[PDB]
RNA sequence: GCGAGAGCUAACUUCCGUAGCCGAGAGGGAAACAACCCAGACCAUCAGCUAAGGUCCCUAAAUGAUCGCUCAGUGGUUAA
RNA sequence: GAUGUCGGCUCGUCGCAUCCUGGGGCUGAAGAAGGUCCCAAGGGUUGGGCUGUUCGCCCAUUAAAGCGGCACGCGAGCUG
RNA sequence: ACCGCUGAAAGCAUCUAAGCGGGAAGCCAGCCCCAAGAUGAGUUCUCCCACUGUUUAUCAGGUAAGACUCCCGGAAGACC
């Protein structure tokens, strides 16, 4: 349901009592509405916040055309929220509450081609007693005359990270808003710089 | 000598799925569709009326629709892609109880699969006859 | 192909091939079998004629 | 048909099996079987009334066809040639 | 329970019944409680 | 076979299509049969007449009368079961309507009788499931007669007063 | 297949007797399929009657008629 | 006119006649701990010493340290 | 699997043939991720707009909105 959206920024050494806490500084900008899908109109229900500021030079017609149908004022990134709602815009004001669990969600950083036992573990094999299939090379891809073939989905290298990821319930440490900064404990998803999204826990204990 | 085909025609005709049991109203839908009583009656190209089904939802099976009736679809390489459903679990999407029933009466290559095209279910009854502005001569089973 | 024609002809009035053919039997009068399906593709004011005919020397 | 026609039509000039009588103008005489001369539907016997003239237009030596057969390992492989003659007659009759 | 394939009376009680497709034994004494399924 | 329906006053029948209506002073109640199965009310009492004999007939007859014969009691005075507490520190109390147990449970455990059901305690080590539809107050005092079942040794939990559990004996 | 031995009255097992087909045999049927079943291809034909097998739809033809049987999906993998 | 052979290593995946977890009937089931049969394969099923071993014996643990199938799975993948 | 309520055929008994309820790490939904080449190619919001070319060069040609090319880089990347 609720949500907000964010540039991660870093982590930091924090203490909260006398227990020194990791904690990863998200920056959640006020985020405008900038279109609300409704049940009735697109047949869902569901909002569309924006994120980073975008100069007006640089707005493709059609885009400001879209933008204008709320005065806003061109953001960049625009994301959808299900069930979500209220006046205005959205802040984390209100919006998140220190001590909620919740769920940061961005982009892997990208690892590119990565063999077997980067991206699944694997093992490959020895190192001295023989080879040439030194540590990585996968072993043997299937069996023989049966399934006479490979399976769909046999674990392969290929592009590693550059994904989406969502990691479950992160405590909220502190929240500084006229800063729209927030601090959530463990570590969120791809690089500082990146978007991320903050949200209810999805499912949480 | 024999003779040749048309095309001017597309008889839009419009069944009824409530209570019948889902066979014989299979080969019925199937058989207009590859050429009921046929206008050159020719294989070439299908000249089949196109036929639009209402209810569905409501057809008929008898001893089982929880017991036997289980619809299979078995995904990617089959690591366990062993999928099967109830057919009174098809009441996510009894529109394909039909349609993927009907299908299976109706030629198996190129022309065929062109052939579910005139096929047209819809779950409902009113509201489907909405989904629905050329002819409907509705030639209820028998 | 022909017999295909011939009876959805035939069942456009209430008869079917088996029955109907027969029936052209029933009546060595009749006797074409060849063309006969053309007979029910192009002339229906004819063939409905045969069609009638049978039943007419069948029951 | 199985060798001169019936049914009914307008009188054209088409091509059956072989008809003996030669020459041209031979004037032939078919049965019939069905027919509509004036709409008028007549099946069987009801039709024999009513016959059909027609005239033996040409005497005509089929397409070539070749007829091939063949079995495979056991070698054999038969090339031979062929072509049905026929008789062409000009509609024409009651 | 007794999933047993031979199933029959053991003392004047077992009432074999014939539940959904199965051939069951009910006595007062339960084991006695045969089933062939 | 099965025939003879003491149908007395208050009562009231409807024979109304599939759906043998029902009306009497605890309620008006209903209780559909085959239609195939006759049944109606001829002068005073009643009957379930029935058209073939043997058995997929004679079963549903010795079915319906019965049924409707119950919905009589029933209108006419109601079913009420009484369970039985049993063992130390087993009992019920209650919670507006809703039975409550504490038969030994680290926590206790609490029912709630269905639409039309209604649960009532004497000595809080008796139960009684008291109501119109037979079937329910059977089919629920059930599920009080399961929150425990009597035990092989000392037959605790909760029971049918007569309630005839004899003990395996252990050591 | 039928009659025997050999073999665990096992084997698309082995060795003989005897009939048929494949081998040197196309065609229809048995999903597919040497030998099983119906049948032995001189060539042509948008002609016709049948065999074995079949006549809900995928393919040709009665979702035929009458009196029954089983609710098992038996039908559409065996026994004490 | 070549279908590379034992074991290991790597990679897996499947059956169930389930080793452990889950649900049950009976027990000669007091409770705790077991036995046994029924249902159930989601996931899991350790590390070493000896031997090429597969197996098995043993150490030290474990909820458990399952049994089989895939050309006794996998050498155009390695070992040898 | 297993346990039950109402209950006949067997005026009793019965988890059953009418009916109804509880009930597993398993099935379906749920969680995270992909996803309309879901060729049945879906939905929504916004932008550009109705040009030119004589039966001799029948259609492409100026263009809008928009984008690509190219340059400089990147927490993106084998190349794209
Ligand atoms: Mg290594
Ligand atoms: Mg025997
Ligand atoms: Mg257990
Ligand atoms: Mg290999
Ligand atoms: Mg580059």
């Amino acid at each position: 349901m609720k949500g907000i959206l964010g540039t991660k920024i870093g982590m930091t050494q924090i203490w909260k009592n006398d227990r020194a806490i990791p904690v990863t500084v998200v920056l959640a900008g006020p985020c405008p509405i900038v279109q609300r899908k409704t049940a009735q109109t697109d047949g869902y229900e569901a909002v569309q916040i924006g994120y980073a500021p975008k100069a007006e030079r640089k707005v493709n017609k059609p885009m400001q055309g879209h933008f204008a149908k709320a005065g806003v004022a061109p953001t960049r990134i625009l994301r959808e929220f299900r069930g979500f709602a209220p006046d205005g815009d959205s802040v984390n004001v209100d919006i998140f509450a220190e001590g909620e669990k919740i769920d940061a969600t961005g982009t892997s950083k990208g690892k590119g081609t990565q063999g077997v036992m980067k991206r699944w573990n694997f093992a490959g094999g020895p190192a001295s007693h023989g080879s040439k299939k030194w540590h990585r090379r996968p072993g043997s891809i299937g069996q023989r005359k049966t399934p006479g073939r490979v399976y769909k989905g046999k674990r392969m290298a290929g592009h590693m990270g550059m994904e989406r990821v969502t990691v479950q319930n992160l405590e909220v440490v502190e929240i500084r808003a006229g800063e729209n900064l927030i601090l959530v404990k463990g570590a969120i998803p791809g690089a500082n710089g990146g978007l991320v999204v903050l949200r209810s826990a999805a499912k949480a204990s | 000598k024999t003779y040749i085909p048309k095309n001017d025609e597309q008889n839009w005709v419009v069944v009824d799925a409530s209570g019948v049991p889902l066979g014989r109203l299979a080969t019925l839908i199937a058989s207009r569709i590859r050429g009921k009583h046929r206008p050159d009656f020719t294989p070439n190209m299908i000249q089949g009326d196109f036929v639009v089904v209402i209810n569905a939802a409501q057809v008929a099976l008898t001893g089982k629709k929880l017991d036997d009736k289980v619809y299979t679809r078995y995904t990617g390489y089959q690591g366990g892609l062993k999928t099967e459903t109830a057919r009174e679990a098809l009441s996510k999407h009894p529109e394909r109880v039909i349609e993927h029933a009907v299908f299976g009466m109706l030629p198996k290559g190129r022309q065929g699969r062109a052939m579910h095209t005139r096929l047209k279910v819809y779950a409902g009854e009113t509201h489907p006859h909405s989904a629905q502005k050329p002819q409907v001569l509705k030639t209820q089973p028998l | 192909l022909w017999i295909q024609r011939i009876n959805a002809g035939a069942r456009l009035h209430g008869m079917n091939y088996s029955t109907f053919i027969n029936g052209l039997k029933r009546a060595n009068i009749d006797l074409n079998r060849k063309v006969l399906a053309d007979i029910a593709a192009r002339e229906p004011e004819a063939f409905k004629a045969l069609v009638d005919a049978s039943r007419n020397a069948r029951q | 048909i199985q060798t001169g026609g019936k049914q009914y039509r307008v009188s054209e000039g088409d091509v059956i099996r072989v008809e003996s009588l030669q020459g041209e103008a031979g004037d032939k005489v078919e049965l019939k079987a069905l027919f509509v001369g004036g709409e008028q539907t007549v099946f069987g016997e009801d039709a024999g009334k009513y016959t059909v003239q027609a005239e033996v237009v040409e005497h005509g030596r089929g397409k070539k066809i070749y007829i091939r057969k063949y079995k495979s390992g056991v070698q054999y492989r038969r090339r031979t040639g062929h072509r049905q003659n026929f008789t062409a007659i000009k509609i024409l009759g009651i | 329970m007794k999933v047993r394939s031979s199933v029959k009376k053991m003392c004047d009680n077992c009432k074999v019944v014939r539940r959904h497709g199965r051939v069951l034994v009910i006595c007062s004494n339960v084991k006695h409680k045969q089933r062939q399924g | 076979g099965k025939q003879p329906i003491a149908v007395p006053s208050g009562v009231t029948v409807n024979a109304q299509d599939g759906v043998f209506k029902v009306k009497g002073p605890k309620g008006e109640l209903t209780v559909p049969y085959n239609t195939e199965l006759t049944v109606r009310q001829d002068g005073d009492q009643l009957l379930v007449e029935r058209p073939s004999d043997a058995q997929k007939h004679r079963a549903l007859h010795g079915l319906t009368r019965t049924l409707v014969a119950n919905a009589v009691k029933g209108v006419s005075d109601g079913y009420t079961i009484n369970l039985e507490l049993r063992g130390v520190g087993f009992r019920a109390k209650l919670t507006g309507k809703a039975l409550e147990m504490n038969i030994g449970y680290s926590h206790p455990v609490i029912i709630e009788p269905p639409a039309g059901v209604t649960f009532a305690v004497p000595e809080p080590t008796r139960i009684d499931v008291s109501g119109i539809d037979k079937q329910l107050v059977g089919q629920v005092a059930a599920n009080v007669r399961k929150v425990r079942k009597p035990d092989a040794y000392h037959g605790k939990g909760v029971r049918f007063v007569g309630e005839q559990i004899a003990l395996k004996a252990g050591k």
